[PDB]
């Protein structure tokens, strides 16, 4: 789960 | 009693393949899924992926053209975002590292333009990060908004926070979309529905205390995304608007190609996004005099910059398409033409035939040019004028 | 299932009598009415009028002291406001013309401090204007907020807009309060209730297209202002908090004064705001030897700056009090002591007796000093320390 | 009806  | 929609228009942008920044994955999937949901709510949808600053500006201009008094206007953005001095910024693929407000689109600017068109609703679903771009020196000094009590914000995260996507090697999904998709079709007021989405989003374990949905609203009317569209268009102004929409989602007709060698090549076209089109080549008929033959597509307009690794692939999934083999007619050669917003020209490619004759070693090459005009969003002429 | 409140604390500020800016009128009335409504919802309320920048800062410090993990914290501000670069600013009475962010309190700063105390809810009802203070050069560059999904904003108007009050010569009311008061007691989620208030506020004819309620929320839990308070306090930390509250709403005991001349003067005290107290002097007994006599209050601490036109008035309404003659015991001399947050000292005044003896012209003056300690908010020692 |  990675950021935008 | 019952709030009514003159029309329901949506503009959905999903940026992934950033030039100077980390590439994303969920935007494609999220965009595909919002479009389908928004269409079930009878929306005039425009789906676009990987737009540059210039490109982004033209999509807003085309969207604005489809909005008039009473029209429900919705904007969905999934990609890179930053928030500086009370302004939200969407980052285009072409953005330099470091970037500034000049390089980006300010949501507030889009909002003003919509208000100028007397829209009944103004929904904004910003599925992006909201931190400070410490490198941004410029503060836009934007003009005050007119009080219109119809503005609704669906921020995926809060100011100074991050919006997350789950990049599970397979599909990849966005967190805001995971909770939004299951509740979008409800006949609740937009604000109420967005708040019920916020509750279910708190139940998320992956993001708790890192990302929370932020709702900002002025809306003083029981307006919803389910509200019905003023029945019979019958107005001349309403007719111009339906033409302008239809103008963008025109797909080439599945043609058959006859070759000098007596070989038939069926040419099919599929729509993935307003920006994305898939071609497929099936060898329908060949004469007994030829047993070996492969049909292959080449010479695409250089504006499109079509990578060879995305063309002439046994299945649609090998080209990068979200569309699967059960959606697309079986056994052809599938080729993915993303970036149609880059076509200024008319679409001309060659359908190249490599074949062999019974009892001879030599390999024969019959190239036939195909002009399919301006498919989908290319037909809007976003590059038009001086 | 059921969301619970460790406690429910509110801080309500109403600025009217601006030194360099247009004086307001509805803030007094609105504050009085919010307090009563918030008390019915079992809130620990702190009601304050016409605070200076320094004064304002101390009210937040006292409010913060009453907030701990799980406590629902609410802030209501009715007065002058401005919004610059995404920050909301409340303007204190002492504000110069022109003013800057330095001269004002930034709501965002108060929010951070509340989050540091692990509060369950953070409600903000800003009943103020939201335009640009073009004279403000400074941009605070505030630190990012922690994602806590419990922040709720009830902006009376939208960014770049104005909040209005109806100044009808009589009571005077605020527009946000006119629609809020009739719906505050509902057991709806704070966000949902605020949105139902927004709808009724659209039905307003006086403000349509000039002022609209703006809701901003991160709240991901069915929390409401009606949610019950964790029954038996029984915790040592919970006991310290109830003492600290009780410390501020202590009113002097209705004393009787005996005079050397055999005259009795009943001295009563009424509470209007945590900042406002009303004294009344009744002549209860006098000997036959005296028929003419008037009791009058003088020598108030100069810190308070008590105008003579607000003291020794036949009715409470003549002193400027919101309290009416049906609320206050009949026939005395009423005197209004606003600005108790200005008392550093102990409250000492003289109850002066002017009288006359049967068959003599000469007028006799018997002054008796009265020390009533630190009534109400004075008892908090907001000026304490170095 | 005046502003704040």
């Amino acid at each position: 789960v990675r950021p935008r | 009693g019952q709030p009514l929609a003159k029309d329901k228009v949506a503009l959905l942008i999903g940026n992934m393949s950033y030039w100077e920044h980390p590439k994303l994955k969920a935007p494609l999937v999220d965009v595909y899924e919002l479009t389908n949901l928004l269409r079930q709510l009878d929306f005039k949808v425009v789906s676009l992926l990987d737009l540059t600053e210039y490109e982004m500006c033209n999509a807003v201009d085309e969207f604005l053209l489809l909005l008039d008094k009473g029209v429900y206007g919705l904007l969905y953005y999934a990609g890179h975002g930053y928030e500086n001095f009370g302004n939200s910024f969407m980052v285009p693929v072409d953005a330099p590292n470091p970037y500034r407000s000049e390089n980006c689109l300010c949501v507030q600017n889009i909002l003003k333009l919509m208000q100028e068109k007397e829209t009944g609703l103004n929904v904004f679903l910003l599925d992006m990060c909201r931190k400070r771009n410490d490198y941004d020196d410029t503060i836009p000094i934007l003009d005050a908004l007119k009080v219109t009590a119809n503005i609704v914000f669906g921020y995926a995260t809060c100011q100074g926070a991050e919006a997350f996507e789950i990049q599970h090697s397979g599909l990849a999904n966005g967190i805001f979309m995971k909770f939004l998709k299951d509740r979008l079709l409800e006949d609740k007021k937009i604000t109420v529905l967005l708040d019920e989405v916020a509750e279910d989003m708190g139940k998320c374990h992956l993001t708790k205390g890192r990302q929370a949905l932020e709702i900002r609203s002025s809306l003083s009317e029981k307006r919803a995304l389910t509200d019905p569209v003023q029945g019979a268009p019958c107005s001349a102004e309403a007719l111009v608007r339906n033409l302008q929409w239809a103008k963008a989602h025109e797909l080439p007709e599945s043609m058959c190609l006859k070759f000098q060698c007596g070989v038939h090549i069926q040419l099919g076209f599929a729509a993935e996004f307003s920006n994305v089109m898939i071609i497929y080549t099936s060898i329908v008929h060949k004469p007994p005099e030829i047993i070996m033959c492969d049909a292959y597509v080449t010479d695409f307009p250089l504006d499109l910059d079509i990578d060879p690794k995305h063309a002439n692939k046994g299945t649609p999934e090998e080209t990068g398409s979200y569309l699967v083999s059960k959606d697309l007619p079986k056994h052809c050669l599938y080729t993915r033409l993303s970036s149609l917003q880059k076509l200024k020209e008319h679409l001309i490619f060659t359908v190249c035939l490599s074949y062999q004759y019974s009892g001879l070693e030599d390999t024969v090459e019959e190239k036939q040019e195909v002009n399919v005009g301006k498919p989908l969003i290319a037909k809007l002429d976003m590059h038009r004028g001086l």
